[PDB]
């Protein structure tokens, strides 16, 4: 009978830390094959660069 | 002759070096900065970097 | 609310993009990273707390 205010509501929080270790939670992603010897574009495990 | 040879590099050193620094932002990598965040809450950390 | 079971989620592949698609969450709110690019990340050390 309690009005919305006081219903309960169920609370999930998710703290992420992001600092690059050993990172062992991915997205979902597609782990194409290496090239070498060319100026690519690259993401290994978050380290993105060039 | 070693001074001037060594100004330079201490100078060109600490240059380098000056690009490992938050500034405020919440990280000193700009890729990292895009990656994690939207193009209107970025600006804000870009603008500090700048 | 004085206890909170917290799980370790970690060493899987997160999909994280089923979440927020559905209405059923009363609020979905995100302050480090923004929400619609927590598939591109890859996390450390996530934290549940329920």
């Amino acid at each position: 009978t309690n009005g919305v205010g006081y219903q309960p509501y169920r609370v999930v929080v998710l703290s992420f830390e992001l600092l690059h270790a050993p990172a062992t939670v991915c997205g979902p992603k597609k782990s194409t094959n290496l090239v070498k010897n060319k100026c690519v574009n690259f993401n290994f495990n978050g380290l993105t660069g060039t | 002759l070693q001074d001037v040879v060594n100004q330079n590099a201490q100078a060109l050193n600490t240059l380098v070096k000056q690009l490992s620094s938050n500034f405020g932002a919440i990280s000193s990598v700009l890729n990292d900065i895009l990656s994690r965040l939207d193009p209107p809450e970025a600006e804000v950390q870009i603008d500090r970097l700048i | 609310v004085y206890a909170w079971n917290r799980k370790r989620i970690s060493n899987c592949v997160a999909d994280y993009s089923v979440l927020y698609n559905s209405a059923s969450f009363s609020t979905f709110k995100c302050y480090g990273v923004s929400p619609t690019k927590l598939n591109d990340l890859c996390f450390t050390n996530v934290y549940a707390d329920s």
